[PDB]
RNA sequence: AAAGGUUUGGUCCUGGCCUUAUAAUUAAUUAGAGGUAAAAUUACACAUGCAAACCUCCAUAGACCGGUGUAAAAUCCCUUAAACAUUUACUUAAAAUUUAAGGAGAGGGUAUCAAGCACAUUAAAAUAGCUUAAGACACCUUGCCUAGCCACACCCCCACGGGACUCAGCAGUGAUAAAUAUUAAGCAAUAAACGAAAGUUUGACUAAGUUAUACCUCUUAGGGUUGGUAAAUUUCGUGCCAGCCACCGCGGUCAUACGAU
RNA sequence: ACUAUGCUUAGCCAUAAACCUAAAUAAUUAAAUUUAACAAAACUAUUUGCCAGAGAACUACUAGCCAUAGCUUAAAACUCAAAGGAC
RNA sequence: AACAUAAUUAAUUUCUACGUUUAUGGAGAUAAAAGCAUACUGAGUGUGCUUGGAAU
């Protein structure tokens, strides 16, 4: 059995269910959350279920977490422009403040495509090379082409030992 | 932590002084604390040393000027 | 131990493979210095034909000769393996028949 | 007004020090995800900052600027912001006083002293 | 054998009150001093001083 | 791992070792040829030959290719700035390639290495600070990041200087090691250098030679094993002897375990 | 028979099967749960400490210590295919 | 240690010479009522403690 309470909380599958991709702009964010009270409750899931996954989609942000340093939970966001970003996550359902955080500060679907398909235009299907970079190592391998020597073996005519020799004997 | 402003006047009050924790702890015997002790000393000495030599270079100077 | 405790320990540590009698090499090459006989742990009971031999390593080793008869003498060469004679304790190595001058068992 | 190459451009940490003139040891923790456990744990740094006004006490949480130019070899923040200061927090959400899980000074109230 | 015990543990703290003082002749010496600070002699914290 | 064998009088638990799979090297025995890939004991010492030229003088090149893993926890990824021993265009802007200063994070061992001893800040030059059990410092070992990258180039970390005075370029030799490719052909192809160019040069490379080290296509048959694990022993000899075992074990005269068959 | 000693007042020593052989906390008694067996019904969560076959070894060495045969900390070579626990 | 010459096309020289590591008694093969800690002697006994002895 994996150790902890709710152990699924860490497995690739779930960590990479995150949506919340922020913007270029954020760099910080700070989560003020109260571990005794009612009107916190989400928050504290929210840091129990949600944190991890902010993480793993956000590695260069920094998160530092403060627990009972005020009445009310928030979250406040510290962009590069120097701009900061209160979020008041009070009577807020954990799902409602990813919701909320993804519209406020959340890169759109739309942009994170343009730059998956930005980042593979070095590769080509018709670039030869090793199969970690190359779907074929060699032009051998298509069909209709000469085969590989040592697969099959080259006609006499086709082999330099043989023109070698009728050059010889010319 | 939480109310500064009590804490001052409980502290002046009671006559309490606080010290803060300490981040890392040090260790002590007597063969760290003589080492300890020729270390400062031998540092103050080298401070010194460098004090005087700056004095005596600026009074050249200052006689040539 | 709790996942804070596996966090600060991380992978167990794992002691690297001791070496053996032939020092993680295949084959070694001896001079034969001493022909003697070695009683294997009882239950056992035989007169087990072993040899000192010098190693090119330097150090001295005990192997058993295997086979039914053997011409080795002082100052031969011989090219030992590894492999233990369980009933000979401290027998870790031994003769490779056919190379240099030992010669293959004389079937007879 | 070029800014720093350094990565960290804005850092948030702890004072856990400010027994130097005009700087502030700062400690400022991120989330590190450990490979085999796959958690997240805290890796904590330290920041020396320009402290100019001497304005910080040990335990405030701060706010630190990425200084262009560095002041000296570990100098190369300055102190932004005391987002909280050690025991006279002004919570955010309703600007009054709190010690705690608790409002000094009540919400519904409008003392404006 | 605990007469060589004793005799082997007088003459092992004997070396270790030497390596002791080496180590602390060796920090002044490095720091560029030609004689140890003054007023300074190096304790001797192994013998028999309890 | 889909597991198996092995503590005992017996059962169960715990717990190690071993077996079955895969590969590399060396060795014993054995083997026809052909195609292909690879080639590897040693940063020990080296006879001999070759490996850098080009070209109307100036220059350019010999700073590359090639080789080895010496040193160093040395690194990875990332940021910033500037260049080049450069190119191409403009007489100024796109690149390739480096250098320096850095840091989100990651990065071998020993804690019987527990303290390091100036490792800090301020900028009137004062303050007494800085790193460290969230592993400093010390010591030990190690090429890693693998379309490739880093480090080294007889030794002295360097190379003014000194000295044990040069093949860690190709091919060879001695010594050493369980470890064994040709002192070979051609610049025809591609790459590099040089030239305005026809062209020239290259132990890079190309085409061969050598070798069951690997795969493919064929064709001869050899090697081992045969108590259990674990597929398979029939007659004799030996008799705790000679021998055999990865583990458990076998042999003291009806040996499925040793030797021949 | 008699002594160190057990007692007292001042200093030191830091060791016990110092063991209820049960770490400390908040749970639950249902999961159609003797989940080995014997102890003390079982099980969950949290935090720290500790363990990684056996002998070598409550050992060697290092370091700390009013201790000087001590105390705490604690290996390697080596050798084996067991050692060990409850019935 | 580091000046100066030149100058009706422009150049010249200077731009020095300590300490620290490695190495040459003990434990293991072939068989040719109890205990823990501790003190004394020799396992005997003393003091405390445990049941992993026993006692209707
Ligand atoms: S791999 Fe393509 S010709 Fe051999
Ligand atoms: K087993
Ligand atoms: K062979
Ligand atoms: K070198
Ligand atoms: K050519
Ligand atoms: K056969
Ligand atoms: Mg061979
Ligand atoms: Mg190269
Ligand atoms: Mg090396
Ligand atoms: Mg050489
Ligand atoms: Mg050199
Ligand atoms: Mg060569
Ligand atoms: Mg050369
Ligand atoms: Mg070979
Ligand atoms: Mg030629
Ligand atoms: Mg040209
Ligand atoms: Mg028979
Ligand atoms: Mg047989
Ligand atoms: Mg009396
Ligand atoms: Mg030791
Ligand atoms: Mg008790």
């Amino acid at each position: 059995p994996m150790k902890g309470r709710f152990p699924i909380r860490r497995t690739l599958q779930y960590l990479g269910r995150g949506d919340v991709v922020f913007k270029e702009s954020v760099k910080i964010m700070t989560v003020n959350y109260n571990t005794y009270g009612e009107l916190g409750e989400g928050a504290r899931k929210f840091v129990f279920f949600n944190i991890p996954q902010i993480q793993y989609k956000n590695p260069w942000v920094q998160i530092m977490m403060f627990k009972n340093m005020t009445p009310s939970p928030f979250l406040r966001f510290y962009l590069d422009s120097g701009e900061q970003v209160l979020v008041d996550v009070e009577t807020k359902s954990n799902k409602e403040i990813m919701e909320h955080i993804k519209k406020i500060l959340g890169k759109k679907e739309e942009t994170l495509r343009e730059e998956e398909l930005e980042k593979q235009q070095r590769f080509h299907p018709g670039n030869f090379g090793p199969r970690k970079y190359c779907l074929r190592e060699c032009m051998c391998e298509v069909e209709g082409q000469v085969p590989c020597p040592g697969l099959v073996p080259l006609p006499k005519e086709m082999t330099g030992k043989y023109k070698a020799a009728l050059k010889a004997s010319t | 932590q939480t109310n500064y402003d009590v804490f001052e006047k409980t502290c002046k009050e009671l006559g309490v002084e606080y010290t803060l924790p300490p981040l890392h702890f040090q260790k002590v015997h007597r063969r760290f604390l003589a080492k300890k002790a020729l270390c400062i000393r031998v540092y103050q000495e080298v401070q010194k040393l460098k004090k005087q030599k700056r004095a005596l270079k600026a009074a050249a100077a200052a006689a040539k000027k | 131990a709790t996942l804070n405790q596996m966090h600060r320990l991380g992978p167990r540590k794992e002691p690297p493979k001791r070496l053996g009698p032939t020092e993680g090499r295949p084959q070694l090459k001896g001079v034969v210095l001493r022909t003697f006989i070695r009683k294997p742990k009882k239950p056992n009971s035989a007169n087990r034909k072993c040899c000192r031999v010098r190693l090119s390593t330097g150090k001295e080793a005990v192997c058993f000769i295997p086979g039914e008869g053997h011409t080795l003498q002082e100052h031969h060469v011989v090219l030992v393996e590894g492999g233990r004679t369980q009933d000979l304790p401290g027998v870790k190595l031994k003769v490779v028949r056919g190379k240099y001058d030992c010669g293959h068992v004389q079937k007879k | 007004i070029v800014r720093s190459s350094v990565h960290a451009k804005w850092v948030v940490g702890k004072v856990i020090g400010t027994a130097m003139i005009k700087t502030a040891k700062v400690r400022a923790t991120r989330l590190v995800l450990d490979p085999y456990l796959l958690k997240y744990f805290n890796k904590r740094k330290t920041y020396f900052a320009h402290d100019a006004l001497q304005q910080c006490s040990v335990g405030d949480i701060v706010l630190l600027r990425a200084l262009p130019v560095p002041r000296s070899k570990h100098v190369k923040h300055e102190l932004a912001e005391i987002i909280f200061k050690v025991g006279r927090v002004i919570d955010p959400v309703t600007g009054k006083p709190c010690a705690g899980t608790a409002y000094l000074e009540s919400p519904l109230s409008e003392p404006r002293e | 054998t605990r007469f060589l015990r004793r005799k082997v543990r007088e003459g092992r703290l004997k070396k270790k009150q030497i390596k002791f003082e080496k180590d602390l002749k060796r920090i002044w010496l490095k720091a560029g001093l030609k004689e140890a600070p003054e007023n300074w002699q190096t304790p001797k914290i192994y013998l028999k001083n309890k």
